[PDB]
């Protein structure tokens, strides 16, 4: 069918640490999964946002994960 | 090429 109740984006696990270098780059640490808002620029770096920040990120320090259900595992 | 470099654009190998 059709889904019209999403409104958001996917995530992507930051495999290592890193920071924003370009004026439009994004920073993150090892384990800081970001929110892929888009995929502009090269086909190797994504576009995402960490709870407020955003910008390009080299996918080599990342992986693309789906939408998880809540974080509380206990 | 090795691991976590400056992310260079690949091209060819050593052979």
């Amino acid at each position: 069918g059709s889904r019209r109740a999403s409104v958001g984006s996917m995530e992507a696990i930051a495999k290592y640490d890193f920071k924003a270098t370009a004026d439009d780059e994004l920073s993150f640490k090892r384990g800081d999964i970001l929110k892929v808002l888009n995929e502009e620029c090269d086909q190797n770096w994504y576009k995402a946002e960490l709870n407020g920040k955003d910008g390009f990120i080299p996918k080599n320090y990342i992986e693309m994960k789906p939408h998880p259900e809540f974080i509380v595992t206990d | 090429s090795p691991l976590l470099p400056k992310l260079p654009p690949k091209t060819y190998k050593r052979e």
